[PDB]
């Protein structure tokens, strides 16, 4: 356990008297299963996948590239493909649905495809199912899709969001595919949680709760598949069975609003962060508020993620935008 | 121990909680209590063996396996058994979720029977050769009862054959003889297990919905009224922080009538101090600690204290309440940061919340002052909360509060006048001329977008909020009340000609009613836009023939009516020219009706141009 | 509504409503609707109360709004007092969209300013400034003061005194045109003084001029204790902490921040920036404790302030009658409490009840009824 520096060109950029602002912004960060890529993505920067084999990150720089997705537009969350190793669905902001490809051997990215159906007005969320047999593309305004991807990306059927709830204009914040793979979970504005049944290529709802009174800003997963925690704009993280579909741990530390969800390989820390700039972790099998850290970061915004393979820790949170990465942190003091 | 050992335990743990219930010590543990600085100027040990070792061990080892019929004719012997370990209320808890885990799966069957599908694992992949390979688990045996999950391996109960004594039931019919028994133990004691509160609520909410027909809903309505009030909501203020399962109770509260709800609410705070002790150590632990948000409440850490603040009232509200509107009808400058919390409420706390605002208009307390001059000093500082709630939160129905204005205006009541004024111009945005400008008083009345420039000087917001003001007027059509407010303030005016209270108060109450019908006939016709308008309000056929309210006021609601038929079509010019009745205030036998009738038809619209 | 009483414009008279002003004082009530008809005011009455309200009513109903010409001219003391006046300027003209209103003082730059003035965007017609900056701008074009009519000089004791401040303040009025209306006003005047300021007038007329106390008797270490205990016992809007030293006033705050109880500091031996920032946020409900020495005895009106704590007694009784003269303002209930430590505090009470005629009765065991302060 020691703190080693994450070597991209925002170190760079801060090290040299730069004054205004170094890198941009941080948009999505997504794993694959795999455990050995990356999709690390930027506003105006550079959506920048990484492959390092055996080091720790002072091996080899992979893959910087502004234009990738274009030079006009930009992607709001990139889906990896559980299936294909080669293969993430980038979602461009207005009306681009593209499939790229890496090359190792050489110093590039292909393209495979870019499908698109008609009337798209801004897709911000694409996810696969956690085995890579379906794609649930929905947009925060009018209706939810559903495709596939063993045989090809082909359409199968579609869910208007009004038949879900029938309050007011809602906005879907963040939806969480099930851990078979045959349900999905959706968080509204109004905080509302709703149930739905996608088997193979039907979309329909199962029942709705009243979670709480705010955004339900993201959901996760237990790898063990008892529960699923929520988190809020209001202090509250719940943690729900599913056997049952009840309460079991309240995390009640309400200093701010919650951002940032993650959960461990094993399941057992949950990494909560706030929006004032304090991080935190917990315990999910033992009682409600048993910290084991709590770190203040500086004046810009964070993100946190876990890795799918080992329990190593990825934070953002320099000075104006760099990710550190915590070797060996079994204890963390 | 032994038993009259054990007994004056119990009186020593009783006079501990009394003693800190009533005044106690509180907060010796703060660093200027404890500190100091001034520059210039024995029976423990043998009570740790009471919980560890003896009696009580036995008590609650004996609820673990399955031997219930000798725990629960001890607890009914001596009931004070609790209050001494908190690990027998837990146990009463696991022994009950058993026998009611059948039951529950039945009612909300295809969510749970999917959801034993949803209760699947990750499969554990690899990199090089791309396998597909499940987890691996150890199954282990221990001693300890609640279930657990290490980093590889399970921990069971080892006594597997714990349940075969005990036996779940069928539908309710058992559910209602099954808890005479096991929750009349554990009575308060529910909220240390606050998942077994959901699941006996969501039966409840599942039972009237899968029972709804046409049929069996007045008995199976009042099946569970009986079974909320007696161990469902005193188990609910026994909670510290928990603002999910309270609205799970609510959510099963939403099917009764509102009128035994407010019975319920107000037995909560009678039984809570002259009853049962561990709610009333519970309430006066909510009473100190609301008290100690609204003395910290300030206006740059009101974005850490608000949420604070809302967990506290959707937990308990039947506490936190009654000190947190006291401090709102005394001090101003809290109010503006009561009502920016109330947007992290819960649909629980609206709903006590409007009886709270009930329970303190209606106090006994002297409305007017002591001469008349003044009326009082909370009377317009509550009316600027209620107004204030209407504008900024929408999910709180606020009908029970307009029902209040409506009955007591029958009576001549100060308050319902003083709730009802703040509530034109702060909802609405509706302002008086009677300060204005010759030149914008010509602006206001060339119907125009110099007409919207006009009321954007003289700060009368009627296009920004046109939302909140439609909202207002839905509660007031909803009773029909529109045609009976102005019935009222027209009354109890003209009723004002009689009192004799002062000489240079009567000039004045008699203006300010004058402004306030002029101020409400205005909200009218900006709402009730079309064809909703001669619905509510009276035809001025029968408006000045049944009531008798003057000439003036009766022309004044009905011109803008008149005008946009007549500018429509010429044959439906023909149609209002004739549309009247008869005249009590004037005579139209020497006045020509032609010339007559056209003074009060016609605005200041048609006879200036510029 | 008093302030409609004054027949004024009605354009004026809607804003005051808004203002919160229903009672005029007694310096108001001789003054002001005799300077509306156009002769010139000499008046004397106490610091703070409404001497600033005088001038500002008034102006406003005689400006005819001509575009890109000054008409009103105020002259002051400090560059301080001066953003006071523009602010409370524009708040009787909120309902007002063609009239504007700038200050000038200095550590400005001139040049800067001159680009403030000439564009028309604001330019306005109602300038203040103290005469240290309004002498230099006339002396390059850049103002023009030809078109002028009401002129006003406030504290016309404590400008013409100095010989510095007596040739900026006379070069203006020989830059404009004698034919006007001048007001002066301001809070000590003479009999000295008065044979001086008479040059610039032309016929003026002359003007010259419960709470439940409670007190603790307690030995020398008790009381760090009891202050966590009457500040956990007592439900208060505001309260303010007197104390006698300045080593003892910011040992306090450190102990009171880590308690929980954000607090503030002021008083001397700080920088007068600081001062008047921090007890701005204090009227801004940013915090609702805060320390202090006996700077903030006499004279701050804040109304939100309703516990007053004595941690450190005083010797005297017109020392007291003003610490405990900020809680309960204007018929509001109050509390006065006072830390008795000392062999000379038990004589001070026993010659305020003999003077004042008030009891300071003992302090109840059983603690204060929460109904006699907030409901009685």
């Amino acid at each position: 356990e020691d703190k080693r520096f994450i070597h991209v060109s925002s170190r760079s950029h801060s090290r040299f008297t730069s004054t205004p602002i170094t890198p941009n912004e941080i948009l999505s960060l997504k794993f694959h299963v795999s455990g050995s890529s990356m999709a690390y993505s930027r506003m105006d920067g550079s959506l920048t996948v990484w492959f390092i084999k055996d080091a720790s990150f002072d091996k080899s720089v992979e893959v910087y590239i502004p234009d990738c997705c274009g030079s006009d537009k930009l992607a709001t969350d990139l889906s990896w493909n559980p299936t294909s190793l080669n293969q993430i669905a980038v979602v461009s902001n207005s009306s681009e649905i593209s499939l790229l490809l890496i090359n190792e051997k050489s110093l590039t990215a292909s393209k495979l495809r870019t499908l698109s159906l008609g009337s798209k007005t801004k897709v911000n969320t694409c996810l696969y199912d956690p085995l890579g047999n379906w794609l649930l593309a929905a947009t925060k305004s009018e209706k939810i899709y559903l495709f596939d991807v063993k045989k090809d990306h082909s359409s199968v059927c579609s869910l208007n969001i009004s038949d879900i709830s029938q309050e007011d204009n809602d906005v879907v914040y963040s939806l969480a595919w099930s851990n078979g793979g045959s349900h999905i979970f959706i968080g509204f504005k109004s905080g509302y949680l709703a149930i739905l049944k996608a088997k193979h290529g039907i979309l329909e709802v199962c029942t709705k709760i009243k979670a709480h009174t705010g955004p339900i800003t993201e959901i996760k997963m237990d790898p063990w598949g008892r529960n699923f925690i929520t988190g809020s704009i209001d202090g509250n993280c719940y943690v729900w069975n599913m056997k049952s579909l009840c309460c079991e741990l309240i995390i009640n530390d309400l200093n701010s609003a919650v951002t940032t969800l993650d959960v461990c390989h094993l399941g057992k820390i949950l990494g909560i962060c706030t929006e004032d700039e304090m991080v935190y972790f917990y315990d999910l099998n033992s009682g409600n508020l048993l910290h084991s850290k709590s770190l203040a970061n500086y004046k810009t915004d964070p993100v946190l993620k876990f890795y799918p393979d080992k329990s190593w820790y990825i934070m953002s949170g320099k000075n104006d935008t760099l990710s550190n990465h915590f070797v060996k942190n079994e204890k963390n003091l | 121990p032994e038993m009259e050992f054990l007994q004056e335990y119990i009186q020593n743990l009783e006079t501990e909680l009394e003693e800190e219930s009533t005044k106690g010590v509180e907060n010796p543990l703060a660093m200027a209590a404890a500190l100091s600085t001034e520059n210039e100027t024995g029976k423990q040990k043998t009570q740790q063996d009471i919980l560890l070792f003896g009696k009580i061990k036995l008590l609650e080892r004996l609820l673990i396996h399955g031997c219930v019929i000798p725990v629960i004719h001890v607890l009914k012997q001596y009931p004070k058994v609790l209050y001494v370990s908190e690990s027998l209320s837990r146990y009463l808890g696991r022994v009950f979720e058993y026998l009611l885990n059948p039951l529950y799966t039945s009612m909300t069957s295809s969510g749970e029977s999917k959801d034993m599908a949803t209760a699947l694992m990750i499969t554990r992949i690899d990199n090089g050769i791309l396998a597909h390979k499940p987890r691996l688990i150890h199954k282990y045996k221990t001693h300890e009862p609640f279930e657990s999950l290490e980093l590889n391996s399970s921990y069971v109960f080892y006594y597997s054959e714990w349940n075969s004594n005990l036996t779940p039931f069928a539908s309710v019919n058992d559910l209602f003889e099954n808890s005479h028994i096991y929750l009349s133990i554990i009575g308060p004691y529910l909220g240390r297990i606050p998942t077994l509160l959901s699941k006996i609520s969501r039966i409840g909410v599942a039972d009237i919905q899968k029972n709804h027909g046409s049929e069996s809903l007045h008995v199976t309505i009042d099946k569970w009224i009986d079974y909320v009030r007696k161990f469902i909501f005193p188990a609910t203020s026994l909670l510290q922080n928990n603002p999910i399962a309270t609205s799970e109770v609510y959510e099963l509260m939403k099917f009764f009538p509102f009128e035994k709800r407010y019975f319920i609410y107000n037995e909560m705070m009678t039984k809570l101090s002259q009853d049962i002790l561990p709610l009333k150590v519970s309430f006066n632990k909510a009473e100190r600690e609301a008290k100690s948000i609204l003395k910290a409440l300030s206006i740059d850490t009101i974005a850490k204290e608000s949420r604070r603040f809302a967990k506290l009232i959707s937990t308990n509200p039947l506490a936190s309440l009654v000190p947190a509107v006291k401090q709102i009808e005394n001090y101003d400058k809290v109010s503006e940061l009561v009502v920016y919390t109330t947007k992290y409420f819960n649909d629980f706390a609206y709903d006590v919340l409007q009886f709270v605002l009930l329970l303190r208009l209606t106090y006994n307390r002297p409305a007017v002052q002591f001469d008349g001059v003044n009326q009082a000093m909370w009377v317009q500082r509550l009316s600027i909360f209620i107004a204030g709630l209407a504008k900024n939160c929408p999910n709180m129905d606020i009908s029970n509060i307009i029902t209040y204005i409506l009955k007591t205006l029958h009576n001549g009541n100060i308050i319902a006048v003083s709730i009802l004024k703040e509530l034109i111009i702060t909802v609405g945005g509706i302002r008086d001329l009677n300060e204005v400008n010759m030149k914008q008083l010509l602006m206001l009345n060339s119907g125009s977008p110099l007409k919207q420039y006009a009321r954007h000087l003289i700060y009368d917001f009627r296009d920004d909020n046109s939302v909140i003001s439609s909202r207002l007027t839905s509660f007031f059509t909803d009773q029909s009340a529109i045609s009976e407010i102005i019935l009222l303030l027209y009354t109890l005016n003209l009723k004002a000609n009689t009192q004799n209270s002062h000489y240079k108060i009567l000039s004045t109450r008699c203006d300010e009613m004058n402004t306030l019908l002029w101020s409400f006939i205005e909200l009218i016709k900006h709402c009730l836009k079309g064809k909703a308008f001669e619905e509510n309000v009276l035809p001025f056929v029968e408006l000045n023939n049944r009531f008798h309210l003057s000439t003036p006021w009766t022309f004044h609601i009905w011109r803008d009516y008149l005008d946009n038929q007549l500018n429509s079509n010429e044959n439906f010019s023909i149609d209002e020219l004739i549309e009247g009745a008869e005249f009590s205030d004037v005579d139209l036998t020497k006045i020509s009706k032609d010339l007559f009738t056209t003074f009060w038809r016609l605005s200041l619209y048609d006879i200036h141009f510029d | 509504t008093g302030f409609k009483d004054f027949l004024l414009k009605p354009e004026l008279s809607r804003a005051i409503i808004d203002c919160g002003f229903e009672h005029p004082s007694e310096v108001q009530q001789h003054t002001i609707p005799q300077s509306i008809h156009g002769t010139d005011v000499l008046c004397q009455a106490k610091s703070g109360l409404g001497k600033t309200a005088v001038f500002v009513l008034s102006t406003l109903q005689q400006l005819d709004p001509v575009p890109g010409e000054v008409a009103v001219v105020v002259i002051c003391n400090a560059r301080e007092l001066a953003y006071q006046i523009r602010n409370e300027y524009l708040r009787f003209s909120k309902y007002m969209p063609d009239v504007k209103t700038a200050v000038f003082y200095g550590g400005t730059p001139i040049s800067k300013d001159a680009e403030l003035l000439k564009n028309k965007d604001t330019a306005p017609h109602i300038v203040v400034a103290t005469p240290g900056r309004l002498k230099a701008l006339v002396r390059e074009k850049y103002i023009d003061l030809s078109h002028v009519k009401n002129f006003v000089i406030d504290e016309c004791d404590k400008v013409l005194e100095e010989l510095d401040m007596r040739r900026d303040v006379q070069e203006i009025f020989r830059a404009t045109p004698r034919d006007k209306q001048v007001m002066m006003f301001s809070a000590t005047l003479s009999q000295e003084i008065r044979p001086i300021c008479r040059r610039f007038l032309q016929n003026p007329l002359e003007i010259f001029v419960g709470l439940q106390q409670y007190y603790i008797k307690l030995e020398e270490r008790e009381k760090n204790r009891k202050l966590a205990q009457l500040l956990d016992d007592l439900e208060f809007n505001q309260v303010i902490i007197f104390v006698k030293s300045t080593t003892r006033a910011n040992e306090l705050t450190k102990l009171l921040n880590a308690s929980n109880f954000p607090a503030i500091t002021v008083h001397g031996h700080m920088k007068q920036e600081e001062r008047i920032a921090r007890y701005k946020a204090f009227k801004d409900f940013e915090k609702r404790i805060c320390v202090s020495t006996d700077v903030f005895g006499r004279g701050i009106d804040i109304e939100r302030i309703n516990l007053a704590i004595n941690y450190d007694l005083t010797n005297e009784a017109d020392q007291y009658l003003h610490r405990v003269g900020r809680a309960g303002r204007f018929g509001t209930k109050g509390l006065a409490i006072s830390f008795v430590s000392s062999k000379e505090d038990e004589e001070v009470l026993a010659k305020i009840q003999e003077r004042f005629d008030v009891k300071i009765a003992e302090f109840p065991e059983e603690g204060i009824d929460p109904s006699t302060y907030l409901n009685n």
